[PDB]
């Protein structure tokens, strides 16, 4: 007599929201990610929850019980290789994610793009925070590294640390203190997802071109349920190729002895979603000014929305704006692959070159890449 | 005018069984179904394996690990009493 | 040779290839809208055909063949008499709320 | 910018100086007495003493 | 200083040390396409001065597009194989140089001749620098 | 009319008898991936495993 | 009472780069014994005779050596 | 995109759709596929290509130039 | 003496994409790291219930077990007694304290030998190479007192002695006992006790290897079935 | 749901995992509960649909 999918409330919002929702019908794999973040988030909460019912939050005894989830819990290694091989496939899908949202015009939405932002701090916060968990010596000297470079700051540093610490170190209270943070922050981030997926269907989604898509529509469902069932299974091969077959290549080998503070390792690092930001953090001298080039680095593609001094929305038909997009990933795979290396001359003048080029990059020639493409295309 | 317009040719696109315009369908439907629902049902049998493959793992996860099962199991009577 | 670089950066842009004319790759503003809703009615229905098109072409991830790209002395100026206008009401608008 | 540049908006913002100064020093004082500064506490005369 | 720059190419082994070896061979294009270009225009006269500056420029950019194609793909090659002593690293490299020749003048039978030609003439230029007898020769008898 | 197409007109019509030979074909898929696939491991691996080593060194 | 691995010994007696790692490595030898109290030493060209004779050893010699 | 009804006022466009069961899943799948893949790649490699032997090229400097300065 | 040696990509039994470990290597790697290794070093993660399924029997496993007196507590009179050990204790450690191993071995701690492989950078060929790069110092570089040279430790001076040689341990399984065998067998035991779920793991990544290459052309079939409408949609435009 | 043959370590931990993590579903259950009540609307003491006095 009536529509359930229109009649049943929680039907409506789950009918508006993934059955018929207008949707552009260009959009390629890279638009895929979004979900693909949605089901790798899924997948990491069902693994945090697989994972922390054999966790013991204390520093006698976390790598005791980190081994004993590796070996004596029954298909324990599998749930915690696919936790970190999880947050590894978590990470380059939401650079990708963030690589389409820097290249296909998505500035402009403005609100998304900013609880977007607040989503991909509290993301690289949790990263951090559940990677000092283990608790290894890489994990602590890590720890130790990431919270010291925050005491940077004059007359609250020092309170911010001894604060984020519960010591002169980190310690007993302050793994307690992370593996309650590193539960309670991805349920919010879950919930920042759902809003951002609220700003996002206020006014719908886009298309490679740039254009107003309204014109030709197709729904979601059976159109993209099906390449989101197709990216969820080349997104599962990749992750199940990662945890089956290479477990520990793309986690660093360090973090797998116990943890001493009697000791140091060789070279300091943080994981590869975090190495572009060590790189930002070591190429300016200054304490203060690396802390401030890290929070700077974090939010300025926010500034993304106000940099666009372009009449054209997307990058598909602005050729020497993708020539400068694509040396901004150099920039950031030079960055990555810089943060990987130990702090030796002459790698630091080549993190500075590239720090500064990126900075250069991101605020400086591609607005006025923007005005050379309305000026040779006759705009004004 | 109205009929003016007429639907161009899809036999670049069609399947091998609905090419000729001269035989009729419902006669190769059967087929033309069937193929693709075999295709559909053998990537649902798929997703049904990893479903009851991966489920399983957990489940066997949230059992009794392998330190419990071997320090709950001696029960040695010996001989020497 | 500022006409032949102008072509080789129409050529290059990719939407002589894909079937857009200038006018049609705009970012939808108030300005622009504002212009949409001011196109005449023949102008409005190509042009959301070409744009309906383009999205075929950029769905099936292919563009037309050679003798249907739009040439840049193919190219009409459609939109910039009223997109013209539109920017100098927005600027007196502006001037008035100054004033 | 361009458009928010002009006479009209800069007798607005003369206009709202003084209550988003007060609101300035309303955010200054609450952040005093929630961090509770020991540089500026110890000139209140009330709270001279030890506190 | 021109040869002691361009003799930089040989005492490094091939596999390491690319940048300095494609800034070897870029300048190398780059001057045969300037000798290449001359003889174009005291050949065949432009219409302008502009013209002959865009032939000029032309092929001096193709030219030297191919010299850093070749050792760009040659040192790639020499990487992912590591055998400084073969003729295959310059085969390859050789014919991405004549299919940047090809690619460049816009013809792909233009490109797989060139691919042949210059792959074969890149094979012997390391195989006569490997065995030692010159290709200009002192008269010794 | 050839295979799928007795299939469609006698198996997957109904989508009851279609989701029941999607669960038969799990019960007899779990066996068969199962033993092909610890068939193939085992074949690869002839006296590395320690089923080829415990028919006689397990005393 | 049985013998080891000799095949580091038949590697260095058959190989060009391994006598010419031993020749280098035999001249920096005489050298820091001509220097007395110096800081340079044999380590680099030990680490490259060491990292040539054992990735010969692993990479061709593979009949015995897993 | 605020419904799938009051989106659009388009005019004068018919779009011809064949079944999904009535046409091939793939089709022609090789012979317009790889002239399409090459025509894409053709399309966009020159813009993608030299920043990556750029990276490239930087990697093997400060490799060879760290290992030529660490002896 | 700051630059370390990268091991070189040994050709193991498990260096390949499928391959699992030698676990007739696993036992004797396992009876001469008991015979050399364990009195020394401490391996605490793995115990005597981990053996059974991968290289012993039950009744082997036990007659390994009842062979060492480890402690449990407590005494019913009130102290600390001894007992055989069972399947369900783990390892014995030889030295109670790591001050205690620092002040039996010179000042030189003894790492935990229960995560070596994933915990050095280089796997088990690293973990073979130190043991097998037991060379002569060359000169002018001296050591200290009872400190041997390796190419393979980073700082360039192992705490340890020269462990193992020919002849180590008259060998129960019929193998010779040289010291390539020897740190071989050690090496794939230790890169078994770093990895216990490694047979597991390849195996149940040919199970998705297997079923993602059964399944993902069907799923492309499935999208390109599900989207050839789309494909097949040609428009047109008459306006009158 | 022992996770052995008594309450033990791995109860308590598992127990400590259950626990933080169900009050985020009765908090998106509570989102839903708010759901279903702000379209039938909310009861009064007198028991009537009261849609003529709503404030
Ligand atoms: C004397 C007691 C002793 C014996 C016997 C011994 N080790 Fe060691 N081992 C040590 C100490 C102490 C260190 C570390 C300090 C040093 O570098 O001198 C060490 C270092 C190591 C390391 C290096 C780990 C790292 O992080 O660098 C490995 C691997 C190792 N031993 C394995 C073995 C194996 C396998 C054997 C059996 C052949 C063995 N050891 C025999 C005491 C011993
Ligand atoms: C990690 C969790 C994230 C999730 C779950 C997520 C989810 C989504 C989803 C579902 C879409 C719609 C795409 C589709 O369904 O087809 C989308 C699009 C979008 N997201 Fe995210 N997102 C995440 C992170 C981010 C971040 C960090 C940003 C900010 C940089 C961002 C900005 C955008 C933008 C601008 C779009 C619209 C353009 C597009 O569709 O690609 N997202 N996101
Ligand atoms: C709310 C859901 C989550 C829970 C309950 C959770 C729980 C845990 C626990 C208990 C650990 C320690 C076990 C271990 O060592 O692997 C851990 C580790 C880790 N988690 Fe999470 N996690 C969650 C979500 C995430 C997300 C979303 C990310 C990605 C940003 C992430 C990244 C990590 C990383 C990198 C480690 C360290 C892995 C390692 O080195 O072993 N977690 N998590």
């Amino acid at each position: 007599m009536t529509n359930m999918r229109k009649t049943h409330p929680l039907f409506k919002i789950i009918n508006h929201s993934f059955i018929d929702l207008p949707a552009p019908s260009n959009i390629s794999s890279w638009w895929n990610f979004g979900s693909l973040l949605g089901v790798c988030l899924m997948v990491q909460i069902i693994t945090g929850l697989f994972l922390a019912m054999h966790y013991t939050s204390d520093t006698m005894t976390a790598f005791s019980s980190v081994t004993h989830i590796c070996r004596d819990v029954n298909y324990g290694w599998l749930i915690r290789y696919m936790h970190a091989n999880g947050a590894s496939m978590f990470f380059i899908c939401l650079f990708l994610h963030v690589g389409r949202g820097l290249y296909y015009g998505s500035y402009t939405f403005m609100e998304t793009w900013n609880i977007g932002v607040l989503l991909l701090f509290a993301v690289m916060a949790t990263a951090f925070m559940g990677y000092v968990l283990p608790w290894g010596q890489m994990s602590f000297w890590g720890a130790t590294v990431i919270t010291n470079l925050l005491s940077a700051i004059p007359y609250i540093g020092t309170t911010l640390v001894e604060w984020i610490w519960g010591g002169f170190s980190v310690d007993k209270a302050t793994l307690t203190r992370f593996f309650a943070f590193h539960f309670i922050l991805p349920f919010i981030i879950a919930a920042l997802a759902i809003v951002h997926l609220l700003f996002l269907h206020e006014t719908g989604s886009n298309n490679p071109t740039g254009l107003n898509s309204d014109a030709d529509k197709i729904p979601f469902h059976p159109y993209y349920t099906i390449k989101d069932i197709l990216g969820i299974l080349i997104m599962f091969l990749i992750l199940m190729t990662l945890v089956l077959f290479f477990p520990d290549m793309l986690g660093d080998p360090d973090n797998y002895m116990p943890a001493n503070p009697l000791n140091t390792p060789p070279h300091i690092k943080p994981e590869w979603y975090f190495l572009f930001a060590y790189a930002i953090l070591r190429s300016i001298p200054n304490k203060l000014g690396g802390v401030l080039a890290l929070i700077l680095s974090i939010l300025i593609l926010a500034l993304m929305p106000f940099l666009h001094t372009s009449k054209q929305r997307s990058l598909m038909f602005r050729p020497i704006t993708q020539i400068l997009y694509w040396i901004l990933v150099a920039n950031l795979l030079i960055l990555t692959w810089i943060g990987g290396q130990p702090v030796e001359h002459p790698f630091i003048i080549i993190g500075q070159l590239a720090s500064i080029s990126y900075f250069s990059i991101i605020l400086i020639l591609m607005p006025i890449s923007g005005i050379i493409e309305d000026k040779m295309l006759k705009l004004y | 005018s109205h009929t003016d317009v007429k639907v161009p040719d899809f036999s670049d696109y069609r399947r091998a069984e609905v090419l000729d315009s001269t035989k009729s369908s419902k006669e190769s439907s059967e087929a033309r179904k069937g193929f693709s629902y075999l295709v559909t049902a053998t990537t649902t049998v798929g997703v049904a394996y990893a479903a009851k493959n991966v489920v399983s793992q957990f489940v066997s996860s949230m059992s009794a690990s392998a330190d419990v099962l071997a320090m709950s199991k001696i029960e040695i009577k010996l001989s020497d009493i | 040779w500022l006409d032949g670089f102008r072509k080789w950066y129409y050529n290059a842009a990719g939407f002589n290839k894909l079937g857009l004319m200038r006018d049609d790759t705009l970012h939808e503003t108030e300005d622009v809208k504002e212009a949409i809703r001011r196109l005449p009615e023949d102008l409005y229905n190509d042009r959301m055909f070409r744009i309906k098109r383009a999205l075929d072409l950029t769905m099936r991830h292919q563009i037309l063949p050679k003798d249907q790209w739009t040439k840049y002395e193919e190219d009409k100026f459609y939109l910039e008499p009223y997109l013209k206008e539109v920017i100098r009401e927005r600027k007196e608008r502006e001037e008035w709320a100054k004033k | 910018l361009s458009r928010f540049l002009g006479p009209r908006y800069r007798e607005l913002a003369r206009n709202w100086i003084p209550t988003a100064g007060m609101w300035g020093t309303v955010g200054a004082v609450g952040l005093v007495w929630a961090t509770d500064w020991r540089l500026i506490l110890d000139w209140v005369p009330y709270i001279n003493g030890k506190f | 200083m021109v040869k002691r720059f361009f003799e930089s190419y040989h005492e490094v082994p091939d596999g390491t040390q690319c940048h300095r070896k494609t800034y070897i061979t870029t300048a190398l294009g780059g001057i045969c396409g300037i000798i290449g270009s001359a003889y174009s225009v005291s050949l065949n006269p432009a219409d302008s001065t502009l013209e002959a500056v865009a032939r000029v420029g032309r092929y001096t950019f193709t030219a030297a597009a191919i010299g850093a194609m070749f050792g760009l793909t040659t040192c790639v090659s020499a990487q992912v194989r590591e055998k400084p002593d073969d003729p295959l690293n310059y085969f390859i490299g050789g014919c991405a140089g004549g299919l940047t020749l090809g690619a460049r003048t816009h013809s792909y039978g233009t490109a797989a001749m060139g691919c042949v030609y210059m792959g074969t003439a890149a094979a012997l230029f390391k195989i006569g620098k490997l065995e030692g007898w010159e290709l200009f020769p002192t008269p010794k008898v | 009319p050839t295979i799928p197409s007795r299939l469609y007109s006698l198996l997957f019509r109904r989508t009851s008898t279609f989701a029941l030979t999607i669960a038969v074909g799990a019960l007899f898929f779990e066996r068969a991936f199962d033993q092909g696939a610890d068939a193939i491991y085992e074949h690869i691996n002839e006296g590395k495993l320690w089923k080829h080593i415990k028919h006689k060194y397990e005393n | 009472l049985v013998d080891p691995l000799t095949t580091v010994r038949e590697h260095c007696e058959q190989l060009e780069k391994c006598v010419k790692a031993r020749e280098r490595l035999e001249l920096c030898d005489n050298r820091v014994s001509s220097r007395s109290q110096t800081e340079e030493d044999c380590t680099e060209e030990l680490f490259d005779f060491l990292h040539a004779r054992d990735h010969c050893v692993a990479h061709k010699l593979f009949k015995n050596l897993k | 995109g605020r419904e799938f009804g009051n989106l659009a006022r388009i005019r004068h466009v018919i779009s011809y759709s064949l079944s999904p069961f009535e046409q091939r899943a793939f089709p022609s799948y090789f012979s317009k596929g790889i002239p399409n893949v090459l025509r894409r790649t053709r399309e966009r490699i020159l813009r993608v290509a030299p920043p990556f032997v750029v990276v490239y090229l930087i990697y093997t400097w400060g490799n060879q130039e760290f290992e030529q300065s660490k002896r | 003496s700051d630059l370390e040696l990268h091991p070189p990509s040994y050709p193991w039994s498990h260096r390949g994409l499928l391959s699992s470990l030698d676990h007739t290597s696993i036992r004797r790697g396992f009876q001469v790291y008991k015979q050399v290794c364990s009195s020394c070093h401490s391996m605490d993660y793995v115990a005597y219930r981990h053996l059974v399924g991968v290289c012993y029997t039950e009744e082997e496993a036990k007659a390994l077990a009842e062979e060492v007196e480890v402690q449990d507590g407590p005494n019913d009179d009130g102290e600390m007694f001894m007992r055989p050990g069972k399947l369900s204790d783990y390892f014995p450690k030889p030295y109670p304290n790591p001050e205690a191993a620092r002040a039996a071995n010179n000042g030189a701690l003894p790492p935990d030998l229960s995560y070596i492989v994933r915990a050095r950078h280089g796997g088990e060929d690293y973990v073979f190479s130190l043991l097998t790069g037991y060379c002569e110092p060359p000169t002018g570089v001296s050591l200290r007192e009872g400190l041997y040279f390796n190419p393979y430790f980073p700082g360039q001076a192992i705490g340890m002695a020269p462990p193992i040689y020919t002849e180590v341990l008259e060998y129960d399984d019929g193998t010779p006992a040289t010291m390539s065998q020897v740190a071989k067998d050690v090496a794939t035991f230790l890169r078994w006790a770093s990895e216990p779920e490694h047979d597991h793991r390849k195996r149940m990544g040919l199970k998705m290897l297997l079923m993602m290459g059964l399944l993902l052309p069907l799923t492309y079939a499935m999208k390109r079935h599900k989207w050839s409408v789309l494909k097949s949609r040609k428009l047109a435009y008459r306006p009158p």
